[PDB]
C-alpha cells in the first residue's frame, strides 16, 4: 500500500493511442470476376452418366 | 514580532496604519479581529512537532483565552511551517500567511 499523506496509488496502466493520416487504400472490382468464372465450374463438376448413349 | 532567534516583542497601531517589519526582525502575528484583548486576555504558545516528510521542519501554534478569574479555554490549533513549500499531515499548506488567512479567524 503506497499512501502518502491521504491518499493512496492504486494501479499504474498502459494504452495505445492512434493518431490517424489522410492517406486511403482500397480494393478493386478486377478479382471478382475471374471468383465468379472459378466458381461456376463446380456446379459442372461432380455429375456422372451411368449409361453411355 | 518574533526575533531571528525566537524572543517577543509588543507593540500595538492604529487601525488605519500598515505593519512594517523592522531589520532583524523574522515575522509577526497581529489580531485580524477588532477585538482587544483587555478584559479577556488572549495568549500565544507555540511548540515544536515532527518534521515534514520532505525534511522541512513544522510547529504547532496554538491559541488561548483567559478570563479575569482564570478560566483558561482552547480556542484554536495550528501546524505551520516557515519553509516556502510545506505540506501539512491532510496535504494542505503549512506557509504561515496563507495557512493563517486560510483556516483562521482570529
Amino acid at each position: 500500500m503506497i499512501l502518502n499523506n491521504q491518499e493512496w496509488l492504486l494501479a499504474i496502466f498502459k494504452k495505445k493511442g492512434l493518431t490517424p493520416t489522410g492517406k486511403l487504400e482500397f480494393a478493386t472490382i478486377d478479382g471478382i470476376d475471374s471468383a465468379l468464372a472459378q466458381a461456376l465450374n463446380e456446379a459442372f463438376d461432380s455429375q456422372v452418366v451411368s449409361f453411355n448413349d | 514580532m518574533f526575533d531571528e532567534s525566537g524572543e517577543p516583542a509588543y507593540s500595538a497601531l492604529p487601525y488605519g496604519s500598515e505593519i512594517e517589519l523592522d531589520s532583524g526582525e523574522a515575522f509577526a502575528i497581529y489580531v485580524d479581529d477588532g477585538d482587544p484583548c483587555i478584559s479577556p486576555t488572549r495568549e500565544l504558545t507555540i511548540e515544536t512537532a515532527t518534521a515534514d516528510s520532505a525534511g522541512n521542519e513544522r510547529f504547532l501554534l496554538k491559541l488561548t483565552q483567559t478570563t479575569s478569574l482564570g478560566v483558561v479555554t482552547t480556542l484554536e490549533t495550528h501546524t505551520v511551517s516557515l519553509a516556502e513549500e510545506a505540506k501539512d499531515d491532510m496535504g494542505r499548506l503549512c506557509y504561515l500567511p496563507t495557512a493563517l488567512e486560510a483556516r483562521s479567524k482570529y
